[PDB]
């Protein structure tokens, strides 16, 4: 969650220092898995990019 | 782009200078009348590595596919046209191309396939061998 103990409290928080990591894995997982009519990749609708 | 496009919505491939990413060998000179090599599906319309554009790299063998399915249909006679050609943009941040490239080879697949099972029936074939 933190680079070695060297955590960014300014962007992760610590909070999505852990909720970043799980949703990355998942979107990629389930997506290696196959595209699925709800997300099939990039075919999301103008989710705004935000961030 | 406006080559990838003669490419997909037909089995053209001007290319004048060698420089597009599929390439097609004059393999017709050793495998004609007798299709010895079944080239078509082989070596007949094959790839190039260093000339794959790194965008469409995730895209590159489903292009060579989508063209190649056009061309045995386009040999036999059976008039193949795509339903619209719709013209394709370079972009950032918008893979708009991504979704177009998929419209188009589902077309292509589907045509050769519906073709098959109704002319030169294969289920029918298959049954008397």
């Amino acid at each position: 969650i933190s680079k070695e103990v060297e955590d960014c409290v300014p962007v992760f928080l610590k909070h999505i220092a852990h909720d970043i990591y799980v949703c990355g894995k998942t979107i990629n997982l389930l997506k290696l898995c196959c595209p699925r009519h709800y997300l099939c990749w990039s075919d999301v609708p103008v989710p705004r990019i935000s961030v | 782009f406006e080559v990838l496009e003669k490419w997909i919505y037909r089995g053209i491939i001007h290319d004048p200078y060698s420089e597009f990413m599929v390439e097609e060998h004059e393999l017709r000179k050793e495998r004609i009348q007798e299709d010895y090599n079944d080239k078509y599906w082989d070596q007949r319309y094959t790839i190039v590595q260093q000339q794959i554009p790194s965008f469409l790299q995730k895209m590159a063998d489903k292009i060579l596919s989508t063209g190649k399915y056009l061309n045995v249909v386009r040999e036999c006679g059976h008039d193949v046209t795509c339903p619209v050609a719709k013209e394709i943009i370079y972009t950032l941040k918008e893979r708009a191309y991504v979704e177009q490239i998929e419209k188009a080879f589902n077309y292509a697949s589907k045509v050769l396939l519906d073709f098959l099972m109704e002319e030169k029936e294969l289920v029918a074939h298959l049954r008397s061998i």
